[PDB]
DNA sequence: CTAGTTGATCTCATATCAGGAGAAGGAGCAGAGCGAATAC
RNA sequence: AUCGAGAGGA
DNA sequence: GTATTCGCTCTGCTCCTTCTCCCATCCTCTCGATATGAGATCAACTAG
């Protein structure tokens, strides 16, 4: 058996199984339990968190290390879609765990108080969704747990959530984050992971805001003072190795040559607007209302949802061959004809998101106009009967087109029959269109993906992609590497009423943005006068 | 204690724009303050912010 | 721009003088300048 | 019993001088009155 | 309709 | 052993300061200013 520096041994019939970056991370994770601190395992998906946090639990159990003898009882909030996985691969890797789900299907049949009375009272393996942390917020922490496992921890992305506020009642040291991105949208959602997994160590939020989130961003815009990306870049240093020895995050890279991956291309098609769909659109951003929301006595939210539904079609913010929802009237849609014919000739498989679920129907309404064969999946369609339909896509070869909005179903359902992939349309967080790239392309995936982002060019939809990469390259400035290529003008980033269609004449505003492409204190005094001249 | 809708009724002006009380103005100032003062002493807020 | 002598029955002061002087170019308003008497070494 | 459909409801997320009068408090001084404290 | 303002009447 | 003071307290007395209140009734007219959908939960079905 495998054994650490002061002692904790890891069964070698579990850890035999590992990969070396899981026992690397069994490692950190014992570190952390050491240290009596939390952590986020942020690797990103299809790597193996669970195996890692199994095998890692298992060890403390058999190892007896101690307060308790071993491990004491764990609670792990996951969503509702994996739950039932969990058990299982706690039953398969290490069985001797009474895992117990607390779920109305569960297995009880009895109070649930009881359940959770009885569970810590044995010392159990106890799973919950995050609505039940926040309806029996009272009552679920009161029996003592030893670790909180908060999976998909990117819940607690919001500090104002009732979510967050349920899962930081939780009193234990051990508070370990499974997520796939830390940050999403910007560093509101890492000062609250990180307020979760270590209470202290990031100081309050107002204190971090204006000293980090502040002067990146402003350090993030091409047209910034060198002072500004100076300070930018010292503060994005000192917050990352603030945050080095508790965001344990691996990439695609250096586990590449371990497993497989095919090839993944991508392409951003800019679809001019149609004529009728440019009159709707420049009567808009000329009407009184994007006027009124200039002088803020009007609420601007109602003119991005009016703007982003003209964009994706007049039939939605205005309201044969004339019938609800006619393609023709689009030009987004124009080119969705020409790719679904086109793919279809070739006999792949297409997957078509869109934010929108009114626009997915006008997708179906349309795709019944043609003879194509579909199967959608959306939030109306039951929880229950959501594994058939993926099933039957993913088994056969007689349904051509999936509909999916980028937000439906558990995270990564398994959509490996598709060949080709199409965003209809982009939303404001990067990681919800990354996601919905990442679904058709996962392991096990057989054929070359390709993902077609549909954005119509100097509209509103143009200005949410530009956010996307934006808040893109503030994530990835803050987690791999702060020295990077400024990319944007802060004026024209947040301006986002206006109407610039391009007449070819021009190139577009995204390629014209894009236009290139002990220590012995003198260690001690070097790096410190070396961080203060940047 | 907020009040009934009958002590500050909201009064329909020639057209549709419901014209709210002074009351009712100052019941949401009051309400926008406390749930804002309630996540600062929830959270960690400065002693001087707080006050 | 005229002082003007006044005395306040009840006052803390028997006389009271005082000026509103302004310039008569109007770059500013006019400021006051009091000159009083405190009452009744 | 027992799963599938239908509505309501909640959360969450998407950008960019020409008053006056009286009552209540606090302030500073003034003294009265009694305990101790030298002292003849 | 509400609010305020102003001008009036006895 | 009693003078005699004497320090210290206990009101208490004016006074100045603050502050809060009030300022006829009724009536007429004019005039200006003043979001949307996806997902989850639950509960009623709505039938098998």
């Amino acid at each position: 058996d495998a054994e650490f520096d002061e002692g904790f041994k890891v069964p070698g019939f579990l850890f035999k199984k590992l990969f070396k970056y899981q026992q690397t991370g069994v490692r950190w994770l014992w570190e952390l339990h050491c240290q009596q601190a939390g952590g986020i395992l942020g690797d990103e998906m299809g790597l193996g968190k669970t195996i890692q946090i199994i095998a890692f639990l298992a060890g403390l159990s058999y190892s007896k290390i101690r307060r308790f003898e071993g491990l004491g009882p764990t609670v792990i909030v996951c969503p509702t879609t994996v739950m039932h996985q969990w058990v299982k691969e706690f039953h398969t890797w290490w069985p001797p765990f009474r895992v117990a789900i607390l779920h109305e299907t569960g297995s009880y049949t009895h109070k649930k108080e009881k359940l959770i009375r009885d569970v810590a009272h044995c010392h159990g393996i106890l799973i919950t969704s995050y609505s039940y942390i926040r309806l029996m917020q009272d009552d679920i922490s009161r029996y003592d747990w030893h670790y909180v496992i908060l999976d998909e921890g990117h819940k607690i992305r919001n500090p104002n959530a009732a979510v967050t506020l349920a899962c930081k009642q939780f009193r234990t040291p051990h508070r370990i984050i499974l997520s796939g991105s830390p940050m999403q949208n910007n560093l509101r959602e890492l000062w609250s992971l990180f307020d979760f997994i270590f209470p202290g160590k990031l100081g309050t939020l107002p204190v971090f805001m204006e000293q980090f989130s502040v002067p990146i961003t402003m350090g993030g815009y091409s047209n910034a003072s060198p002072v500004q990306v100076k300070t930018a870049y010292k503060c994005a240093c000192v917050l990352r190795d603030t945050i080095n020895p508790y965001l344990l995050r691996r990439m695609k890279s250096d586990v590449k040559m371990s497993l497989s991956l095919p090839d993944k291309n991508e392409q951003v098609l800019f679809c001019r607007l149609t004529d009728e769909q440019h009159k709707v659109y420049q009567n808009f951003v000329d009407s009184k209302e994007v006027y009124r929301i200039l002088n803020g006595e009007m609420q601007i939210f109602s003119g991005l949802i009016a703007l982003r539904k003209i964009c994706n079609h007049p039939d939605l913010f205005s309201g044969e061959e004339d019938q609800f929802g006619y393609w023709k009237r689009s030009g987004k849609m124009i080119v969705v004809e020409s790719l679904l014919k086109i793919w279809h000739k070739q006999g792949q498989r297409v997957l078509l998101f869109s934010q929108s679920r009114q626009m997915l129907d006008i997708l179906e309404v349309f795709l019944r106009a043609q003879k194509y064969t579909y199967l959608k999946m959306d939030g109306t369609t039951t929880i229950a009967s959501r594994q058939p339909l993926i099933t039957r896509y993913n088994e056969d070869t007689s349904i051509f087109v999936f509909l999916l909005t980028t937000r439906v179903g558990g995270l990564g359902v398994n959509l490996t029959g598709a060949n080709r992939v199409v965003i209809y349309d982009p939303d404001w967080n990067p990681s919800t269109d990354t996601q919905a790239r990442e679904r058709a392309w996962r392991i096990g995936q057989k054929k070359q993906v390709t993902v077609y982002r549909l954005l119509t060019a100097g509209t509103i939809e143009e200005k949410i992609y530009h956010r996307q990469i934006f808040k893109q390259f503030l994530t990835n400035r803050v987690l791999k590497d702060p020295k990077q290529r400024r990319f944007f003008k802060s004026n024209d980033l947040y301006e986002l009423f206006t109407l610039t269609s391009p007449d070819a004449s021009q190139s577009t505003e995204t390629s014209a943005i894009f236009a290139g492409t002990p220590l012995a204190s003198s260690s001690l005094l070097a790096k410190m006068r070396a961080r203060n001249h940047l | 204690p907020v009040p009934p809708l009958s002590v500050r009724p909201a009064v329909v002006m020639q057209g549709s724009a419901r014209n709210q009380d002074d009351l009712t103005h100052k019941l949401a100032d009051i309400v926008k303050i406390n749930n804002q003062l309630r996540r600062n002493e929830q959270n960690g807020a400065a002693a001087h912010v707080i006050a | 721009n005229t002082v003007y002598v006044f005395a306040k029955k009840d006052s803390k002061y028997a006389y009271t003088g005082e000026c509103r002087s302004c310039l008569e170019n109007s770059s500013r308003p006019t400021s006051t300048i009091w000159v009083s008497m405190l009452a009744r070494a």
